[PDB]
DNA sequence: TGTCGTCAGGATTCCAGGCAGTTCG
DNA sequence: CGAACTGCCTGGAATCCTGACGACA
C-alpha cells in the first residue's frame, strides 16, 4: 500500500541527489562526465549493467516473466548465440558474452566472476591425438574465491556451451592426467588448505568424463615433475582450475 | 588594521603565551583601546581562555582600530620559544596581510609572517553564582594534576570552611590532597557550604605543562558548577579558564 | 548426522575439551527461515549471534550454593565468582536453515507453548470451550475458561499474551495438571535423562533420611520445603541436577542444603511426594519409570544435543619517495620524481601537468598522447584519425608516458587551489595496478589528509559494519520516539494498533540501520570532509547539512559486501549502543553471507558521486570485490503474491511437527517445510582463560590438545626453512634484495642490511607449550620439545652457573625419567 | 602487621627501591623488630640482592609486630616519581590490606594502595672463601664502568698484592685502569692472592648507575668465584649485590 | 585475507653538569 | 678579598608511538 509512496518519495530524494551530483559535474573538474552508479531497475538492469548487451533488457524480462527464469536464460543465450540483435564480432567473442550473460542471469547479477575474473575464453584444437577440443580460460585474479556454486554453474554454462557449439570430446592422456593428479596433491599438501578432500580415483573420473579439456592461467610459481606438458604455456600450478 | 605593541619582558611574553597555547590550538586576539584581549577556544568546547592585558604593563601599545583576528599558536610557538629574558620585542600590523616581529636585544632580527584566517564565533561565559572561592599558587595544582593524570581518571573537588580536599579516584590507588591555613602557599578563601564536584584529567594537564610560579590562580566554583580558574600576573594582567564541570551521577 | 557434525568439529579449536556435565549441544527452537543467549558469553568456539530476551544459564558461586543467570544486572556481578558451570543454557536453533547432507532430524523437547497448546486444546474438546491461544483472549471465553479452571482471567490473558514472562505457581501448576494429568512443567524440570536408577534409589533413600515440611494448595497434596544433608549421598548427581539451592554451615553440621518452593516441589511432586516406592528397571528411563508408577504421564526437556600499507591519496611517485614517500619532504628537498603518469596541455595556456583541470585559467585542459617507444607526441584528434598506431614506433598510441616532474615546485598549484595548509602527516601510493593510471583530484586527497581519515585500495570511502538480523524491532532499543517514526510514516503496529507506546513490539523494518558509534562517528567525519569539499570545489550548498550525531538519521547510505558487485541502498533509521548491529534478511542474503566475509563496508552515496571512478580499478587482477558499478533498493517480496508470506514469519509454533518430532521423520520434506512455513598479550590471557574455564566446567579433568602442535611442527619447519633460505633486503636500497652472500654492505647504501630473523615469534611461543606440557601430562611430543629446546641451545652455541642452581623444569625431568627408563 | 615510619627526605631510599625495581619485580619486605630487610633472587637464578636497614635510619620508627609484607615493584616505581628531596615520607598500614603513603608540606599528599603478597623462597646463602677484598670508590668505578659499556660487556678484574688491574678485551678495542695505594680512586686493599675474573656488565653499569658518585663500595671476590659488591647506608643499613661471572676466556 | 614478531626513527620528557647569582670568615 | 650553595637551563640521553619489513593458514 503507502509502500509504493514511501519508495516513490525515496527515489525522489535519490533523483534530487542524482540532480545535485550532474550540476556539480556540470563543471567538469575529472576526467568523466556521466554517471557512475545508476539506479538498477531490476534483475535484469543488474545483468545489462554487469555484462549487457545494453538492450536486451526488454527481452529478457519478456522471457523470465513469461516462462520461467531457467528456460527463460536458456532461449536468450540461445537467441545471443544466434545472433538476433545483430552481430558483435567472431564465435569466440558470441561465445564469451552468452556465457557471461548466463552466468549473470542464473547469478541474478551480483557476482563479477564472468565479469572479470574469468577474462578470456577461447576454443583452441588438439594437435597431437585426433583434433578434439579444449576451452583456454583465461582467468585473472579475483577468481580464487569465486564461490562453489558460481563454479559449477560455470561449469553448466561451459558444457552447454560446447553442446551448442558442438564440439568433439577431448581424449585424456596419460601426461596430462597425471600433472592434473600431481597439481591437486601439491595444492592440497602444500600450497593451501582445501576445503573438500578429494580422491584420485574421483579426479580421475572427472577428468575423463569432462568431454572437452579445460586450460586456465597461472597462479603462483611451483613447478611439476613432467616439464613442458603439451597444451600449457608454462608448468606452473593451475590452483585457480583445481 | 595598524597597531603595534613595543615590550620589555619578551621570555614572560613568551611563556604566557605557550601555556595559552599549550591548552588548545584556537585563539581570537582582540586589538582594542583598552589593550589586548584573548579569548582561546577547542575543538571540545568545554574550556575557554580569556587572558585581558591592559596599556600599564605593555611599554608602548598604540592602536588605531578595534580588531579581532583568529590564529592557531602552535605555528607561532617556533618563534617564541627561542628568545633571552632582557630584550626588546615589537609586534607591527599594518593594512597589508602580513605581520612583523621585531627582536632587539643588541642586533635586529626582523621576522615578517603571514595572517592566517580561522572563522569562530565569540561566547560570553557563564556568570553565575557559586559559593567556592579558594586562591593559591601553581606549584601546587602543578603537582596535583600531574598526579592524578599519571595514577588515576577521576577526582572529586570538596570545599568547606579552611578545608579544601581533591579526591583523585581510579581502580587500584587513589590519591588525596588536603589544603589548609598550614600551607603558606594557600591564601585566603571564601566558602561557605560543602560545595562538591567532580573532574577528569582528559583535558587538564595541558595548561600544566606551563603553569608558572609567581602567578596569583584564584578559582572560583560551587556544586557541580562551572569553575572559573582565573589567574593574575603583576596585579594587572588576567587569564580565566572557564570549564564546565565533567561530574557524574 | 550428529556424531558426524561432533567428529568434524575438531578441524579447529582446542580438540578434546568437551564438557563432561552437559552434553554438546543447545536449545532447539522451530522458527522460519546459531542466537546464544549472551550470558554465557559474560560468564565465559564458532560464530556469534546474541539472543538476550530469553533465559541464561545455571552454576554455582564461591559460597557453595547454585543459582541461575537471569539478566544483565546480576551477570555482570556473578561474572566473577563462578566455581563450575553445570548447563549451558538454551539457545536457539531452527529448522529453516538451509542444511544438507543429510543433516538428520534434531530431537524436539516439551516446551511451554506447546504444553498451554495442548491443555487448551483438550479442556476445549473437553468442556465445550472455544479460545484463541498464541494472543490475548475474549472476554467471554476467558471468563469461561477462567470458571472451568479455578485460575483468574486476567492471569490467563497474561499467560496467552507471554507464557515466559507470566509463569504460574507450582501450587496452581499442579492443581489444572490434576485435572487433565498433562506433562509436568518444563521450566520447572530437572535433567534428568543421564542418571542411572540404581543411583535414583540413592537419591530416594537419601530424600526420606532429610527433613521435610509440607503445604497443600486447592486437593494437591504438595509440599513446602527439603532440607537435606550433602553427606548423606554422593553429590556428584545432586549437583549435576542444576537446581538452585541454599548452603548452610554453622548447624551442628558441616554442609546443609536446603530447598523451598516453588523449587522444592518442582522436584517432590513428580516423586509422588515419596509416597509409591521407586525401582530400577533397564532399558526403562527415569521419566518412564515415573510415568509407570504414577497415573500422570510426562515428557523429557533436555534432547536437543546439535554440535598495510596505509597509503591515503593517490601520488605516484614511487622509489622517488622511497619508503615513507612523503610529499612535504620531497618539497622541502627539491627532486624530481621519475614516473610513468598522462600528462596533460592547455589549449589556451599551454601548461603541462598531471592534473585534470588548469589551476591558472579558467577552463580544464586536455590530455595528450604521446609514444613512449619514439619521441612524437599527438592530441586525441591525431590518435583517433591515425587509427592510433605511430608511424615511428608501430605501438599503440598510449596517453601517458614516462618522464620526469618536480612535485616540490608543483605543489604550490594545488596549495593555492586548496587555500589551506592544515597537515601534519601525508604520503603518497607506491606501485599502480591499473593499466591507464590514472590521475586523482590532489585536492580531494589533501582534504582527506586534513580530514585524518582511512582508505582502502578502492579508491573511495567506505568502512566496515557487522550486523545480524532478529525476528522484531522495538523501537524502545532502537532509540526512536513515537512522534518521530509517525512523522517518518508509520501510524499503526503489527496488529493495526496506534502508535502510543515506546515498548511497542514491532516487525523488523527492511530499511532500518542499527549501527554502531564507531561507524556513526566515522560517518559524521566522512559527511564533514564531504560538505567541506563541495563548499571548496564548486560552492555548492551544503545538502545534508549534518553537523551531530543525531542529525545523520534520515538520509540514505549504501551497503556492499564482497563479491557483490550492486551497492544495496538502505535509510539511515536507527543507531546503536553496544559495538555490534542487527540487519534485515533481505539486506542480507546468502550471497551477502558466504562471500568470504561476514561484515560489509557502508559508504555515502555523495562520497561515491564525488570520488567514484573505474580508472581506479586494476586492469588485469582485482581485489576482494570488482567496484560498486550500480546501486539497487527494489526487493519487492511477493507483494501481490505472498504478502502474507512475508509478513507472518514471527512468533509462531507447529503443533504438528512438535507432536510428529520423535517418528524420526525426514528432514529434507520439502512438502511439510513448506506446509509449516506458509599481540601475544590479549590472545595468551584469552587462550589461557578458556582452558581455566573449561577446567572450571569439566571439573578439572582434561587432557592434551592437537593444535598446539599442528601450530608447533610447521612453525619450526618454517623457522628452519627463513634460516637456511636467509633472504636480505637493503634499508635505503628498498627494491634491491641483496643476496645471502654477505659483501660486508649494500654497494648501493654502505649501511645495515635488514635480515629476517623470525625467531622471536618461537621464542614466545615455547613458553605456552611449556606450560601445557607442565600442566598435563602427554607423550608423543617430548621429544618435540627436547628438539626445538636443543635446537635453540645449540643454534646459539646459559653460559653464566652459580654453584647452586636446581633449575626447576618438567622437561628436564621427563629427559631424566626416560634416561632412567632407557 | 600494623606499623608506622616516618623519614623527612628519602630520596637515597627511593633510588634504592627504584634500583631494586629495575633489577626484578617480585620483592617482599620482611619488617621485624629490628627494621626492614628484603633479599631478591633472580628470575634465570644468577643474581642475588640483600638489604638490610635497622630502626637508626629514620626519624619515627612503631610497629607492632614482625612480619612479611609485599609491594609491586611497578605500582611502586609509579609512586616514587614524586617524591620531592625536601619530602616527609611517612609509610603506615593496619590490619587491612591499604598501605598509605604520607606527604606533609605546601600540600598534605596521601596515598592509599593495596597490598598484595610474595611468596618468594629465601634461603641463606652458604659460606664461601672470598681470598680478596679491596674498598674503593664509587665514582671511578662508575666512570670506567660507563666508558668500558660500549667496547664490550666482559670487563676484566684482576687483583694482585697492592696491585689492581680493570681491563676491557675484544677484537676492535681495549680499555686499561691501574689502582695503586697511590692513586685517586682506590681506598684500601685486602688482596691475599692473584686473582683475575671477567663479568658482564648490564647489570653491573645499571646498579652502579643507580648509586650516587660519592658513595663508597666494598668489592669481595676471588679466582673465579662469584663476585660480592657491599656498601652501607648513613653508616647503619647494608646493601650488597652478588652475581658469579662467566666461564668463557 | 586475517593474524604476529622484528627493525629503525624522530618527537618527547627526565637527568645531570656547566653558567650564573649569592651569603659565609 | 675568595669559597661553597644553590637556581636553572640547556645538552645528553632513555622512552616510546608510528612507519617499514618479513613470517603462517
Ligand atoms: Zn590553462
Ligand atoms: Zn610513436
Amino acid at each position: 500500500p503507502e509502500m509504493k509512496a514511501y519508495f516513490e518519495s525515496l527515489q525522489r530524494e535519490i533523483d534530487r541527489a542524482y540532480a545535485i551530483a550532474r550540476k556539480a559535474r556540470a563543471q567538469g573538474k575529472d576526467p568523466s562526465f556521466d554517471v557512475e552508479v545508476p539506479q538498477a531497475t531490476d534483475m535484469a538492469g543488474r545483468v545489462e549493467s554487469l555484462v549487457g548487451p545494453p538492450g536486451v533488457a526488454e527481452r529478457i524480462r519478456e522471457l523470465v516473466k513469461e516462462y520461467g527464469k531457467e528456460i527463460a536464460a536458456l532461449k536468450v543465450v540461445d537467441e545471443i548465440i544466434e545472433g538476433k540483435f545483430g552481430d558483435l564480432g567472431s564465435k569466440e567473442k558470441y561465445a564469451e558474452q552468452a556465457v557471461r550473460t548466463a552466468l549473470a542471469i542464473l547469478t541474478e547479477g551480483i557476482v563479477s566472476a564472468p565479469l572479470e575474473g574469468i577474462a578470456d575464453v577461447k576454443i583452441k584444437r588438439n594437435e597431437w591425438a585426433d583434433g578434439s577440443e579444449y576451452l583456454a580460460l583465461y582467468y585473472a585474479g579475483p577468481i580464487r574465491s569465486s564461490g562453489g556454486t558460481a563454479q559449477a554453474l560455470s561449469v553448466l554454462v561451459g558444457d552447454y556451451v560446447r553442446r551448442k557449439l558442438g564440439l568433439d570430446r577431448f581424449k585424456p592422456s596419460d601426461e596430462h592426467i597425471e600433472r592434473m593428479v600431481e597439481e591437486v596433491d601439491l595444492y592440497h599438501r602444500a600450497v593451501t588448505r582445501l576445503q573438500y578432500h578429494p580422491e584420485a580415483d574421483e579426479v580421475r573420473l572427472a577428468m575423463r568424463n569432462i568431454p572437452i579439456e579445460i586450460t586456465g592461467e597461472e597462479t603462483d610459481k611451483v613447478e611439476v615433475s613432467h616439464r613442458n606438458v603439451p597444451g600449457v604455456e608454462t608448468n606452473h600450478l593451475r590452483g585457480g582450475a583445481i | 588594521m595598524p597597531f603595534e605593541v613595543v615590550f620589555d619582558g619578551a621570555k614572560e611574553f613568551a611563556d604566557l603565551i605557550a601555556t595559552a597555547s599549550n591548552l588548545i590550538d584556537e585563539a581570537a586576539f582582540k586589538f582594542t583601546e583598552e589593550g589586548i584581549s584573548m579569548r582561546a577556544m577547542d575543538p571540545s568546547r568545554v574550556v575557554l581562555i580569556d587572558l585581558n592585558l591592559p596599556e600599564s604593563i605593555f611599554s608602548k601599545y598604540e592602536v588605531e582600530e578595534p580588531e579581532t583576528i583568529g590564529i592557531n599558536m602552535d605555528q607561532f610557538k617556533k618563534i617564541l620559544k627561542r628568545g633571552k629574558a632582557k630584550d626588546t620585542l615589537i609586534l607591527r600590523k599594518g593594512d597589508e596581510n602580513f605581520l612583523e616581529i621585531t627582536f632587539e636585544g643588541t642586533a635586529k632580527r626582523t621576522f615578517r609572517l603571514p595572517l592566517i584566517d580561522v572563522e569562530e564565533l565569540e561566547l560570553e561565559l557563564p556568570e553565575l553564582p557559586f559559593t567556592a572561592k579558594v586562591v593559591l599558587l601553581g606549584e601546587v595544582l602543578k603537582e596535583g594534576i600531574k598526579d592524578a593524570s599519571l595514577v588515576s581518571d577521576a577526582i572529586k573537588f570538596i570545599a568547606k570552611e579552611n578545608e579544601f580536599t581533591m579526591k583523585a579516584e581510579g581502580e587500584t590507588n587513589e590519591v588525596e590532597i588536603r589544603l589548609t591555613l598550614e600551607d603558606e602557599g594557600l591564601l585566603d578563601l571564601e566558602v561557605e557550604e560543602e560545595t562538591k564536584s567532580a573532574y577528569g584529567i582528559r583535558y587538564l594537564s595541558d595548561m600544566v605543562k606551563g603553569i608558572g610560579k609567581a602567578d596569583e590562580v584564584i578559582l572560583r566554583f560551587g556544586n557541580e558548577m562551572p569553575l572559573q580558574m582565573e589567574y593574575m600576573i603583576r596585579d594587572e594582567g588576567r587569564l580565566t579558564f572557564l570549564l564546565a564541570p565533567r561530574v557524574e551521577e | 548426522a550428529p556424531n558426524k557434525k561432533y567428529t568434524k568439529e575438531i578441524i579447529g579449536g582446542r580438540p578434546l575439551f568437551a564438557e563432561p556435565s552437559t552434553n554438546g549441544g543447545f536449545r532447539l527452537r522451530y522458527g522460519r527461515s546459531w542466537s546464544v543467549n549472551p550470558a554465557t558469553m559474560l560468564i565465559l568456539g564458532c560464530i556469534v549471534t546474541p539472543a538476550t530476551t530469553v533465559e541464561g544459564p545455571i552454576v554455582r558461586l564461591k559460597n557453595g550454593s547454585v543459582v541461575r543467570v537471569d539478566d544483565y544486572e546480576t551477570a555482570l556481578k556473578v561474572r566473577n565468582e563462578v566455581d563450575e558451570i553445570l548447563y549451558v543454557g538454551d539457545a536457539l536453533v531452527n529448522f529453516g536453515d538451509f542444511v544438507e547432507n543429510n543433516q538428520t532430524l534434531l530431537p524436539a523437547n516439551y516446551v511451554e507453548e506447546w504444553w498451554v497448546q495442548e491443555l487448551v486444546q483438550a479442556i476445549k474438546d473437553l468442556y465445550e470451550v472455544e479460545l484463541q491461544p498464541f494472543a490475548e483472549n475474549d472476554r467471554e471465553a476467558v471468563e469461561e475458561a477462567a470458571e472451568y479452571l479455578e485460575v483468574d482471567p486476567d492471569f490467563l490473558w497474561n499467560l496467552l499474551k507471554d507464557p515466559l514472562r507470566v509463569k504460574p505457581d507450582v501450587e496452581t501448576a499442579i492443581h489444572l495438571s490434576t485435572v487433565l494429568d498433562i506433562p509436568f512443567h518444563p521450566y520447572y524440570t530437572l535433567y534428568w535423562n543421564t542418571l542411572q536408577p540404581e543411583e535414583v534409589e540413592e537419591l530416594q533413600k537419601a530424600l526420606l533420611g532429610a527433613q521435610i515440611e509440607w503445604a497443600e494448595f486447592r486437593k494437591n497434596r504438595f509440599a513446602k520445603k527439603v532440607v537435606l544433608e550433602n553427606d548423606k549421598n554422593i553429590k556428584r548427581y545432586l549437583e549435576l541436577l542444576g537446581l538452585p539451592h541454599r548452603l548452610e554451615r554453622v548447624e551442628k553440621k558441616r554442609k546443609v542444603i536446603v530447598v523451598e518452593y516453588p523449587w522444592s516441589a518442582a522436584l517432590l511432586t513428580p516423586l509422588g511426594n515419596l509416597e509409591w516406592e521407586f525401582k530400577a528397571k533397564p532399558f526403562y528411563t527415569v521419566i518412564d519409570i515415573i510415568n509407570e508408577n504414577n497415573r500422570i504421564k510426562l515428557r523429557d526437556r533436555g534432547i536437543s544435543w546439535i554440535g598495510k600499507p596505509p597509503v591515503q591519496v593517490l601520488f605516484p611517485i614511487g622509489l622517488a619517495g622511497g619508503q615513507s614517500r612523503d610529499i612535504k619532504k620531497a618539497a622541502e628537498e627539491g627532486k624530481t620524481a621519475r614516473v610513468e603518469i598522462a600528462f596533460f596541455k592547455c589549449p589556451k595556456c599551454g601548461h603541462v601537468g598531471p592534473e585534470h583541470l588548469c589551476p591558472v585559467c579558467g577552463t580544464r585542459k586536455e590530455l595528450l598522447w604521446h609514444c613512449p617507444k619514439c619521441g612524437a607526441d599527438y592530441p586525441e584528434s591525431d590518435a583517433k584519425d591515425f587509427n592510433y598506431r605511430c608511424p615511428k614506433c608501430d605501438v599503440e598510441l598510449k596517453p601517458y608516458a614516462e618522464r620526469e616532474i618536480k612535485p616540490a615546485d608543483l605543489l604550490r598549484q594545488a596549495m593555492d587551489n586548496v587555500k589551506v595548509y592544515g597537515i601534519d602527516r601525508l604520503k603518497g601510493v607506491k606501485g599502480m595496478t591499473s593499466g591507464y593510471k590514472m590521475a586523482e583530484p590532489l585536492e580531494k586527497g589533501l582534504l582527506r589528509v586534513k580530514n585524518d581519515v582511512y582508505v582502502f585500495k578502492d579508491g573511495t570511502i567506505r568502512f566496515d559494519a557487522t550486523d545480524a538480523p532478529i525476528t522484531h524491532f522495538k523501537p524502545k532499543e532502537i532509540g526512536t520516539s513515537v512522534e518521530k517514526l509517525r512523522e517518518l510514516g508509520y501510524t499503526h503496529d503489527f496488529e493495526g494498533k496506534p502508535l502510543e507506546r515506546d515498548d511497542q513490539i514491532l516487525e523488523l523494518k527492511v530499511q532500518d540501520v542499527i549501527l554502531p558509534y564507531e561507524a556513526g562517528r566515522y560517518l559524521l567525519k566522512v559527511a564533514r570532509f564531504i560538505d567541506d569539499l563541495l563548499e571548496k570545489f564548486y560552492g555548492l550548498p551544503r545538502f545534508y547539512n549534518a553537523e551531530k550525531m543525531e542529525d545523520l538519521v534520515g538520509h540514505l547510505v549504501i551497503g556492499l559486501a564482497p563479491h557483490t558487485s550492486a551497492g544495496i541502498i538502505g535509510r539511515i533509521i536507527g543507531f546503536s549502543d553496544v559495538l555490534v548491529g542487527y540487519a534485515h534478511p533481505y539486506y542480507h542474503a546468502a550471497k551477502r553471507r558466504n562471500c568470504d566475509g561476514d561484515e560489509d563496508a557502508v559508504m555515502l552515496l555523495l562520497d561515491a558521486l564525488l570520488n567514484f571512478s573505474k580508472y581506479y580499478l586494476p586492469e588485469k587482477r582485482g581485489g576482494k570485490m570488482d567496484a560498486p558499478l550500480v546501486v539497487t533498493t527494489r526487493l519487492d517480496p511477493r507483494e501481490v503474491d505472498s504478502e502474507v508470506h512475508n509478513m507472518d514469519v514471527v512468533r509462531y509454533y507447529p503443533l504438528e511437527f512438535y507432536k510428529a518430532t520423535y517418528e524420526l521423520k525426514s528432514p529434507k520434506e520439502v512438502k511439510v517445510i513448506e506446509r509449516v512455513e506458509d599481540g601475544d598479550m590479549e590472545e595468551k590471557v584469552a587462550r589461557q582463560l578458556a582452558l581455566a574455564e573449561r577446567i572450571r566446567a569439566v571439573d578439572e579433568h582434561h587432557v592434551a590438545e592437537t593444535i598446539i602442535n599442528s601450530h608447533l611442527v610447521p612453525d619450526l619447519r618454517g623457522n628452519l626453512r627463513s634460516f637456511t633460505r636467509q633472504e636480505f633486503r637493503c634499508v635505503k636500497c628498498n627494491t634491491k634484495y641483496r643476496r645471502p652472500p654477505l659483501t660486508g654492505k649494500c654497494p648501493k647504501c654502505g649501511g645495515k642490511i635488514v635480515l629476517t630473523v623470525s625467531k622471536g615469534a618461537i621464542e614466545k611461543y615455547l613458553p605456552t607449550a611449556k606450560m601445557l606440557v607442565t600442566k598435563y601430562r602427554v607423550k608423543d611430543y617430548t621429544r618435540q620439545r627436547i628438539c626445538i629446546t636443543e635446537k635453540d641451545i645449540k643454534t646459539l652455541f646459559e653460559k653464566q652457573r652459580t654453584l647452586m642452581g636446581f633449575s626447576a623444569d618438567i622437561c628436564e625431568k621427563m629427559v631424566k625419567e626416560r634416561t632412567g627408563h632407557s
